[PDB]
RNA sequence: AAACUUUCAACAACGGAUCUCUUGGUUCUCGCAUCGAUGAAGAACGCAGCGAAAUGCGAUACGUAAUGUGAAUUGCAGAAUUCCGUGAAUCAUCGAAUCUUUGAACGCACAUUGCGCCCCUUGGUAUUCCAGGGGGCAUGCCUGUUUGAGCGUCAUUU
RNA sequence: CGUGGAGGUCAGUGACGAAGCCUAGACCGUAAGGUCGGGUCGAACGGCCUCUAGUGCAGAUCUUGGUGGUAGUAGCAAAUAUUCAAAUGAGAACUUUGAAGACUGAAGUGGGGAAAGGUUCCACGUCAACAGCAGUUGGACGUGGGUUAGUCGAUCCUAAGAGAUGGGGAAGCUCCGUUUCAAAGGCCUGAUUUUAUGCAGGCCACCAUCGAAAGGGAAUCCGGUUAAGAUUCCGGAACCUGG
RNA sequence: GUCGAAUUUGGGUAUAGGGGCGAAAGACUAAUCGAACCAUCUAGUAGCUGGUUCCUGCCGAAGUUUCCCUCAGGAUAGCAG
RNA sequence: AUAUUGGCGAGAGACCGAUAGCGAACAAGUACAGUGAUGGAAAGAUGAAAAGAACUUUGAAAAGAGAGUGAAAAAGUACGUGAAAUUGUUGAAAGGGAAGGGCAUUUGAUCAGACAU
RNA sequence: UUGACCUCAAAUCAGGUAGGAGUACCCGCUGAACUUAAGCAUAUCAAUAAGCGGAGGAAAAGAAACCAACCGGGAUUGCCUUAGUAACGGCGAGUGAAGCGGCAAAAGCUCAAAUUUGAAAUCUGGUACCUUCGGUGCCCGAGUUGUAAUUUGGAGAGGG
């Protein structure tokens, strides 16, 4: 259909189209379905083949559309390092950066 | 041939844009497409 | 003769392009002309498909949704 | 301004936002007098829609001026 | 579209160079459009026909016809060595048509009906949607994508049961209306009527402004 | 007997068909009332630290302001130095701005960036000559204002 | 018999591999066709009952794309015109240098220009392509540089001519008229003046303006300079214009 | 052939389509001329040419009648399904 | 007042699926052609992800051979699929001016069934 | 010598005004041929294409100088009908619309012509709920002034 204001649309909404789910501890405590995927976050790298692999989502490429996870990363057999795109949604929100605005979002 | 800016203008236009393709763009993480395209060769197509 | 030995010849013009649009068109001594017939310009067209589209300018008359409905 | 704009909003004379405009001006000639390899700018870029910014802010504060 | 690539300013060419009586256009740069355009037998050129919006688009059929029409099969809604055979899943009791407590006329909740018109008996079928395996020619392409039997069909009196809205393949009515489409749907003689209050119990209700009629004896 | 030649095998090879793919197109239907002398449509010429173009923008130049979103990165993560809890390039924004040289084009022109006239203010320092920044001089009509025109014509102390 | 698509139903087929493609492999139809196997690839697809139409190819000197026989063939033949040796290079018939031999032999193959061309100019780098053999070479490709005015020229003048306005024709785009139709057009010196502005008087449709890089036409020359400019830059020596 | 005169030629200007220009040929008018070029009317028209796509099964021909500005068309009978 | 349709806005379709579909899925009214008015195209798809391939071979060098990446390089930015014309190679077979059918069979090659337990 | 009345101007002197654009669709003007007639003029094509000048959210039309038999009906607009019929026509080829009927949407109204010559109008100033060139006031000042109010289908009465 239109799939394209979709594969087209702006980072005002495309953060809260790359979002996330909650863990479960988080998703009792905390109490909320899921959430933007922030920055600062940590999660655990839920039904990807690098499962359960773990650690901080450094940066998301939003413009890539995909979240990136600091420690999980490619290796190069070629004496080099490079990320691993990660799928945000695919993931799962172990802790999260709450911050007076994220904070207050919880709504 | 002394020219007029008019003329001028558009003559140093002509350099300004008669450079092979920026090679930057080539990687811009999105696709690019290669090859400057719009190729003015001061011999094959030719000005105003 | 007609042909090739003349053809070599041309070295006169049509042009210098306009001042309005400009794709050469002003007969140099005729003056104005092919488009933007300076003057009047009026872009002096007809009923042929041209385009004669392009780009403004206007388009800011997504106010309207905000003319003095959200101008004031 | 460099900010802020909530900065430059208030609010030294035309003759004060001045010094401060011919200040940040005679910065981005200087910036440019660099001018010497890669080049970032990269706070040309920094210092020049900041130049910007003073003169907006500089050509409002004497509208509603003559709003009045 | 109209302006059908009778959208050149191309000629024929008056027989004198090989090439045949089509229409050419250009030049020059390149190769086309110094072709040969305006033309069925070409490339980009009208289509024969060339159809269009004025078609027969839409067909009519006569009254007291869609009426032996849509009774010809409400009555199918019984006589279920069809209603077996046209779709539907049953056993349903020794009872057909087959009908429910006035109460679904409420049900406000889903479960509590699906569930129910699945005591009801209807499981066999309520489930037979859900072997839906996706379409096949290029309809997916556009907005199409499905391919799922079709169900059982509830038939109201008062509300939508609408619980049994997103219910997997069961629809419902009213008591005057159901299109000759639903009333056997698949274009074929048989659909499961889970009936309902003074539904079974005033169907017929006939008049209308008039109708009814038939006639072969002992349809043995 | 081979070479050659045809033929059919498999492997490559020329070529880009068939299959499936769809941020197009095409036709439907249903809301909605908006350009410009308050300078439009269109055109040039330019504007990124790095850019050719498509795109956006105008010497405040891929953007200023202002909002809410934002809450966290943009030109999103090309690289890159990049910079961030006092709000970053994204959306919306048109209750703000900037909007070169143009075009209904406009003081005269305009195959040129050519040629005048006012007013204000700076240097040469006598306003009247030469250079700098600011503001300005089209036409047709509408209406009033304000001056003067005829033996159109009235009346007055001569 | 076969096709795209639509309603249905077969709880049909399928990443353990759906289409499509490949088989002097197997079997069914008298045949349209159909079904396996095997190889092959990658996400879709079919049987049956019906519905529908842009539903079947060998041609139409048919459309468009792609190929081949012709065939390594035709062909690559305008000035006597070329040679030795180094050097640089992975490689010299062809690049540079040296020497030799010969031309164009001042109505040139030399030294500037026009018009047109836009950077071909210059330096540096380097050969996929292009050059029609070749290439180290180029006008080629890549990155950078270079166009310096009171005296040169354009700018002003008028030429045929083009053309707004006083107006007049045309439904109208517009046509027609610069020599036969208020207020004129302004300017000028003196002027009512302490710096506005009448006035004394004069010339008065000046019938706008555009139109010459060969016509008309203020005023520069010598020497030096560069990778590439130059009657300019710079040295000295000048003349014109306005104040 | 002619080769100082009806010379040759640059630039500028003027004449544009049944209209130009022409020491006249139907010449020239951007390789275009016994009426340029571009687009549109416009898929112009076509009693004439060309092609007109998958199987088998059945039945199975006309050229002759009459009226037409019909002579290559059509009507009309007659043949067929 | 369905009284009239392609600029804003938004729904949708037994519509086309890249020689179809607007000419334009793409830096398309572009490249490019014509003094001029006008005329005006070809052109989509490695993957899930660049993970886009760091000895040795001349390298003029380009690449090659192994290597390594991947679910696969029978995915190599000449990138899914890769028919055909058509070309190479291997393999067989046949040829006294020519092409290739049709009926029967010889020979060779190859295949199914019938398995009778 | 000094005021006006009046036609005429000139003002950068005040303030607005237009001019261009534009897919569709609306008001106009202006106008082909190709075409069919198996010829070709009539005519058809067609009040069509092209050309030109004007709008809008629609536009245009609309309170009848109508339709009509009696019967009567009652502004436009649109639709279904009327109707491929009345007519028009080398009465050939072809043209071919109306009006009591059912729908859709519903609205009706103001001038000129009549008196007490205007106490009605523009401005620009001061101030004003409205915050600077500005929605409207008031008072006042120049200017306008054959253009202040009842009356217009039906008459309201118009006057008494």
């Amino acid at each position: 259909k239109a799939r394209k204001a979709y594969f087209t649309a702006p980072s005002s909404q495309r953060r809260v189209l790359l979002s996330a789910p909650l863990s479960k501890e988080l998703r009792a405590q905390y109490g909320i379905k899921a959430l933007p995927i922030r920055r600062d976050d940590e999660v655990l790298v839920v039904r990807g083949s690098k499962k359960g692999q773990e650690g901080k989502i450094s940066s998301v490429y939003r413009l890539k559309f995909a979240v990136q996870v600091d420690k999980v990363t490619k290796e190069k057999v070629n004496g080099a390092s490079v990320p691993i795109n990660l799928h945000p949604s695919k993931l799962v929100i172990t802790k999260l950066h709450l911050d007076k605005d994220r904070k207050a979002l919880i709504q | 041939a002394q020219k007029s800016f008019r003329i001028k203008q558009k003559m140093a236009k002509a350099k300004k844009q008669n450079r092979p393709l920026p090679q930057w763009i080539r990687l811009r993480t999105n696709n690019t497409i290669r090859y400057n395209a719009k190729r003015r060769n001061w011999r094959r197509t030719k000005m105003n | 003769g007609k042909g090739t030995p003349s053809f070599g010849k041309r070295h006169n013009k049509s042009h210098t392009l306009c001042n309005r649009c400009g794709r050469r068109s002003f007969h140099v001594q005729k003056k104005t002309c092919s488009s933007c017939g300076y003057p009047a310009a009026k872009t002096r067209s007809y009923n042929w498909g041209a385009k004669a589209k392009r780009r403004h300018t206007t388009g800011t008359g997504r106010m309207r949704y905000l003319k003095h409905v959200s101008r004031r | 301004m460099a900010g802020v704009k909530a900065y430059e909003l208030r609010t030294k004379s035309k003759e004060q936002l001045a010094s401060q405009l011919v200040d940040l001006k005679k910065e981005l000639a200087e910036l440019k007098v660099q001018k010497l390899s890669r080049p970032s700018l990269p706070k040309i870029k920094t210092v020049r829609k900041s130049i910007a910014c003073v003169l907006t802010v500089i050509n409002e504060q004497q509208r509603e001026a003559v709003r009045q | 579209s109209e302006k059908a690539g009778h959208q050149t300013s191309a000629e024929s060419w008056g027989t004198g160079r090989a090439v045949a009586r089509i229409p050419r256009v250009g030049g020059g740069g390149t190769g086309r459009s110094g072709q040969g355009a305006f033309g069925n037998m070409c490339r980009g050129g009208r289509m024969f026909a060339p159809t269009k919006t004025w078609r027969k688009w839409n067909v009519k059929v006569n009254h007291n016809e869609k009426r032996y029409a849509t009774a010809s099969a409400i009555a199918a809604t019984a006589v279920a060595s069809l209603v077996l055979a046209r779709g539907h899943r049953v056993e349903k009791i020794p009872e057909i048509p087959l009908v429910v407590s006035t109460d679904l006329e409420s049900i406000q909740k889903t479960k509590e009906a699906v569930a129910a018109l699945k005591a009801v008996g209807a499981h066999s079928d309520l489930l037979k949607v859900l072997k839906s395996k996706l379409r096949a020619g290029k309809g997916k392409y556009r907005n199409r994508r499905w391919r799922r039997g079709p169900l059982v069909v509830y038939a109201e009196d008062n509300g939508i049961v609408k619980a049994l809205r997103n219910v997997p393949g069961v629809e419902t009515a009213n008591v005057a209306s159901l299109n000759l489409l639903q009333l056997a749907p698949g274009a074929h003689l048989g659909r499961f009527v889970i009936w309902t209050e003074a539904a079974f119990t005033k169907l017929d209700q006939v008049w209308g402004s008039e109708t009814v009629a038939s006639s072969k004896v002992g349809y043995t």
